C-alpha cells in the first residue's frame, strides 16, 4: 500500500495495477490531502467506468513544482525530468510530508536533472550521468566549460510553504 | 560556440548552488542570533566562509564571456550583476592588506573609551552611556566635552588607515577599468533599457542636486522655528540668526532631531492620543497586536501571513533565560522562509513597529518569484520606503477610533493634528541635508578633485553651505570627522536614505490620490480601499528585473524623483510656520562660530 521510502524524480517509481477495484472515497472529509485534481474525468462518468490496467507514478517534488505536473506548463522539470502527455489524463494527488521527510539539520537524499540535449517525449526516462558540454567536444571533468547535469533539492523542516517536500502520485 | 548558451548554463549552475549555500548560512546565523553561546559562532563562521569562498571563486570566472555580445536584457543584467565582485581581481597580498585594514578599523571603532569629568575610572564606551547622555542631557558643557573627546580619540586613531585605504581602493577600482571608487558606489543606479528609460550614473549628480533646491524653503522654515524656540531653553548661547551648534541636536552627530519635541511643543495643555494607556486596561498582548496588523493589511487587499511566521518567529522575550539582543528585524532566509525577531511590549512604538516590519516582510514576499540574482529592491531605497507608509497610515485617529482604542465621540481637535505634523517633521525633514553632504563629500574625495592635505577643512565648509551646522571647536588636518560615524568606519553607502525619503512620500501621495480621500493628506488611511493596494502591488512584484525608472513610473506616473508630494504633505504646517514666523526665516550666513 504505502512505503516509508520514496524515490526521486529522475528515478520515479512506476507501478502497474490490474484486476483491482479501488474507491478512495474518504476524500470528502479528508483535510490531510494537500491537493487533488482530475483532468480526464470529473467523477461524473465514474458510475459507468471500471478501473483496470492502471499505472501509478510516484515521486517527491517541491511545492512550486506541483503545478508543473499537468498538460502544457513548460516550467523547468516538466521538460527534463517528467513530461505529461496531452491526451492520456488520469488524476494527480499531492500531499505534504514536512513532518517526516524534513530534518532540522538537512536532508539531501533527493536529486533532479536540469541539463539535457533535446526535449523529452512522454514516457521517456533518463538515467545516465554523462558530463554536459554546450559545444560538443566530449569533456574530461572538471575542465572548464564542462558542467554536471545533477543537483540535490535539500528539503528542511523550517522552510516555507512551497519549498517543502510534497509526495506526488499520478494515476494514469 | 554561441555565447548565449554558455551564459545560460553558467547562470543556471550559479543559481543552483547559491539557493543552497545562502540558506545554510542564513539558518546558521539565525540559530546563533536566537541563542548566544561560544559554539554557534563557529558554525556561523564556517558557513559564511564556505559561501564567501564559492562566491568569490565563481564571480570573476565568467569574465571570459564578454558583456557586449549578449542580446537578452535578462541574461545581460544577471551577468552584469555577477561580474562586479571587488578585491578578488587584485593580488592575494593586496586583498589581505585590505582585509587587515578593514578589521583594524572596525575593531578600533567598536572599542572606543571616553573617560573624563571626574577621577578617571568610569568608562562609558558608546552604547551604554553616550546615547543616553546625548538624548537626555540639557547641559552644554557635558555634551561639548563628550563630542570633542569622542572625536579627538576616534578620528586621530583612524585617519592614517583611511588615508591608505582610499588610495588602495582607488587603485583596485582602476584595476577593474573604472575611474574611481565613488563611480563604483554610484554605479548601482546605472540602468539601461528602452529609448527613454535609460539612466547613466553620471546623471546622478544632476538629479540629486536638482531636487534639493526645491526642499530648501521648507527646511529653512523648520530651521527658523527650532532656533527661535531654543531661546527659551538656552538664554544667550545660540545665535539669534546663526547656524545651530552641532552638539545641541539631541544626537551625537545630528542625524535626527527627534528628541527636541519636549523643548519645542505647540500646546502643552493637550496630550497625544493613546500614549501608553488603554492597552493595560483593555488587556492586550503581542498576539492581538500582530493580529490587528494582519487585519489592517488584509483590509487593503494584500496577502496575509503564512502559518510558519506564527510558528517559528519569536514574538516576546524568551522565558528560559537565554541571552539575546532581539533588536527588532525582519529576516528573509530564502526558500520561502520569512520571520520577525522582536521583543514585544505594550507601548505604541511597538504597535507601529509591528506594522513597519510587516510591510518589509510583505515586500520580501512580493518578489519571491524572480530568479535568484535579481531578488532585491529596485535600488537601495525602495525596500525602506515601502515599509514606512504603513506606519504613516496606522497613526491616524480614524483607524484608532475604528479599532476601539479611542472614544467614538472624541473629535479631531485642532491642536492634535499640528502636534502630530510637527513631531513627524522633526524626524523626516531634518535627515536629508546631512545625507546629501556625506555622500557628496565622499564622492568628491574618491574623485581626486580635492588634494590629500585639504580634506578635513573642505568638509567643514559644506557643513555651513548645505545643512547650516557650525563646528563647536576648530579642527586641523589630523582629525578624520566622518570616521567617527558608524556608516563610514565600516564603509557603506549613504544616499539610500535620501532616495527612500523622497520615494515614500511619492508613494503615499499616489496611493491616497487613488483612495478618493478629500481633505488634507495627513488624515489618510487606505483602509476599506483596495485601489491603493492594487497599485502598490503592481510595482512590488518587479524586483530588480527592470530599470528602476520603469518601477517608479508604474505607480507615481513619472520617471524621475519628484518632491511635490513631500511639500504638499506639510502644507498646513507650512502655512502655520509662515504665520508664526514674523522674524527669522531669512537664511543663515556662514561667519558666526562659537569659538571666534
Ligand atoms: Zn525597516
Amino acid at each position: 500500500f504505502n512505503a516509508t521510502k520514496f524515490p526521486s524524480v529522475y528515478a520515479w517509481e512506476r507501478k502497474k495495477i490490474s484486476n483491482c477495484v479501488a474507491d478512495y472515497s474518504v476524500l470528502y472529509n479528508s483535510t490531510f490531502f494537500s491537493t487533488f485534481k482530475c483532468y480526464g474525468v470529473s467523477a461524473t462518468k465514474l458510475n459507468d467506468l471500471c478501473f483496470s490496467n492502471v499505472y501509478a507514478d510516484s515521486f517527491v517534488v517541491k511545492g512550486d513544482d506541483v503545478r508543473q505536473i499537468a498538460p502544457g506548463q513548460t516550467g523547468v522539470i516538466a521538460d527534463y525530468n517528467y513530461k505529461l502527455p496531452d491526451d492520456f489524463m488520469g488524476c494527480v494527488l499531492a500531499w505534504n510530508t514536512r513532518n517526516i521527510d524534513a530534518t532540522s539539520t538537512g536532508n539531501y537524499n533527493y536529486k533532479y536533472r536540469y541539463l539535457r540535449h533535446g526535449k523529452l517525449r512522454p514516457f521517456e526516462r533518463d538515467i545516465s550521468n554523462v558530463p554536459f558540454s554546450p559545444d560538443g567536444k566530449p569533456c574530461t571533468p572538471p575542465a572548464l566549460n564542462c558542467y554536471w547535469p545533477l543537483n540535490d533539492y535539500g528539503f528542511y523542516t523550517t522552510t516555507g510553504i512551497g519549498y517543502q517536500p510534497y509526495r506526488v502520485v499520478v494515476l494514469s | 560556440s554561441t555565447i548565449e548558451e554558455l551564459a545560460k548554463t553558467f547562470l543556471e549552475k550559479f543559481n543552483q548552488e547559491a539557493e543552497d549555500l545562502s540558506y545554510q548560512s542564513a539558518l546558521a546565523s539565525w540559530d546563533y542570533n536566537t541563542n548566544i553561546t561560544e559554539e554557534n559562532v563557529q558554525k556561523m563562521n564556517d558557513a559564511e566562509a564556505k559561501w564567501s569562498a564559492f562566491y568569490e571563486e565563481q564571480s570573476k570566472l565568467a569574465k571570459t564571456y564578454p558583456s557586449q555580445e549578449v542580446q537578452n536584457l535578462t541574461v545581460k543584467r544577471q551577468l552584469q550583476a555577477l561580474q562586479q565582485s571587488g578585491s578578488s581581481a587584485l593580488s592575494a597580498d593586496k586583498s589581505k592588506q585590505l582585509n587587515t585594514i578593514l578589521s583594524t578599523m572596525s575593531t578600533i571603532y567598536s572599542t572606543g573609551k571616553v573617560c573624563n569629568q571626574s577621577n578617571p575610572q568610569e568608562c562609558f564606551l558608546l552604547e551604554p552611556g553616550l546615547d543616553e547622555i546625548m538624548a537626555k542631557s540639557t547641559d552644554y558643557n557635558e555634551r561639548l566635552w563628550a563630542w570633542e573627546g569622542w572625536r579627538s580619540v576616534v578620528g586621530k586613531q583612524l585617519r592614517p588607515l583611511y588615508e591608505e585605504y582610499v588610495v588602495l581602493k582607488n587603485e583596485m577600482a582602476r584595476a577593474n577599468n573604472y575611474e574611481d571608487y565613488g563611480d563604483y558606489w554610484r554605479a548601482d543606479y546605472e540602468a539601461e533599457g528602452a529609448d527613454g528609460y535609460d539612466y547613466s550614473r553620471s546623471q546622478l549628480i544632476d538629479d540629486v542636486e536638482r531636487t534639493f533646491s526645491e526642499i530648501k524653503p521648507l527646511y529653512e522654515q523648520l530651521h527658523a522655528f527650532v532656533r527661535t524656540k531654543l531661546m527659551d531653553a538656552y538664554p544667550s548661547r545660540i545665535s539669534p540668526t546663526g547656524c545651530l551648534p552641532a552638539h545641541l541636536l539631541g544626537d551625537m552627530w545630528g542625524r535626527f532631531w527627534t528628541n527636541l519635541y519636549s523643548l519645542t511643543v505647540p500646546f502643552g495643555q493637550k496630550p497625544n492620543i493613546d500614549v501608553t494607556d488603554t492597552m493595560v486596561n483593555q488587556g492586550w498582548d503581542a498576539e492581538r497586536i500582530f493580529k490587528e496588523a494582519e487585519k489592517f493589511f488584509v483590509s487593503v487587499g494584500l496577502p496575509s501571513m503564512t502559518q510558519g511566521f506564527w510558528e517559528n518567529s519569536m514574538l516576546t522575550e524568551p522565558g528560559d533565560g537565554r541571552k539575546v539582543v532581539c533588536h527588532p528585524t525582519a529576516w528573509d532566509l530564502g526558500k520561502g522562509d520569512f520571520r520577525i525577531k522582536m521583543c514585544t511590549k505594550v507601548t505604541m512604538d511597538n504597535f507601529l513597529t509591528a506594522h513597519h516590519e510587516m510591510g518589509h516582510i510583505q515586500y520580501d514576499m512580493a518578489y519571491a518569484t524572480q530568479p535568484f540574482l535579481l531578488r532585491n529592491g529596485a535600488n537601495e531605497g525602495f525596500h525602506e520606503a515601502v515599509g514606512e507608509i504603513m506606519s504613516l497610515s496606522a497613526a491616524t485617529p480614524e483607524h484608532l477610533k475604528s479599532i476601539g482604542l479611542l472614544p467614538y465621540d472624541f473629535h479631531e481637535d485642532n491642536e492634535t493634528e499640528i502636534n502630530f505634523l510637527l513631531k513627524q517633521a522633526l524626524t523626516i525633514v531634518g535627515t536629508l541635508p546631512f545625507t546629501y553632504m556625506l555622500e557628496k563629500w565622499r564622492w568628491m574625495v574618491f574623485k581626486g578633485e580635492i588634494p590629500k592635505e585639504q580634506w578635513m577643512q573642505k568638509w567643514w565648509e559644506m557643513k555651513r553651505e548645505i545643512v547650516g551646522v557650525v563646528e563647536p571647536m576648530p579642527h586641523d588636518e589630523t582629525y578624520c570627522d566622518p570616521a567617527a560615524l558608524f556608516h563610514v568606519a565600516n564603509d557603506y553607502s549613504f544616499i539610500r536614505y535620501y532616495t527612500r525619503t523622497i520615494y515614500q512620500f511619492q508613494f503615499q501621495e499616489a496611493l491616497c490620490q487613488a483612495a478618493q480621500h478629500e481633505g488634507p493628506l495627513h488624515k489618510c488611511d487606505i483602509s476599506n480601499s483596495t485601489e491603493a493596494g492594487q497599485k502598490l502591488l503592481n510595482m512590488l512584484r518587479l524586483g530588480r528585473s527592470e530599470p528602476w525608472t520603469l518601477a517608479l513610473e508604474n505607480v507615481v506616473g513619472a520617471k524621475n524623483m519628484d518632491v511635490r508630494p513631500l511639500l504638499n504633505y506639510f502644507e498646513p504646517l507650512f502655512t502655520w510656520l509662515k504665520e508664526q514666523n514674523r522674524n527669522s526665516f531669512v537664511g543663515w550666513s556662514t561667519e558666526w562660530t562659537p569659538y571666534a
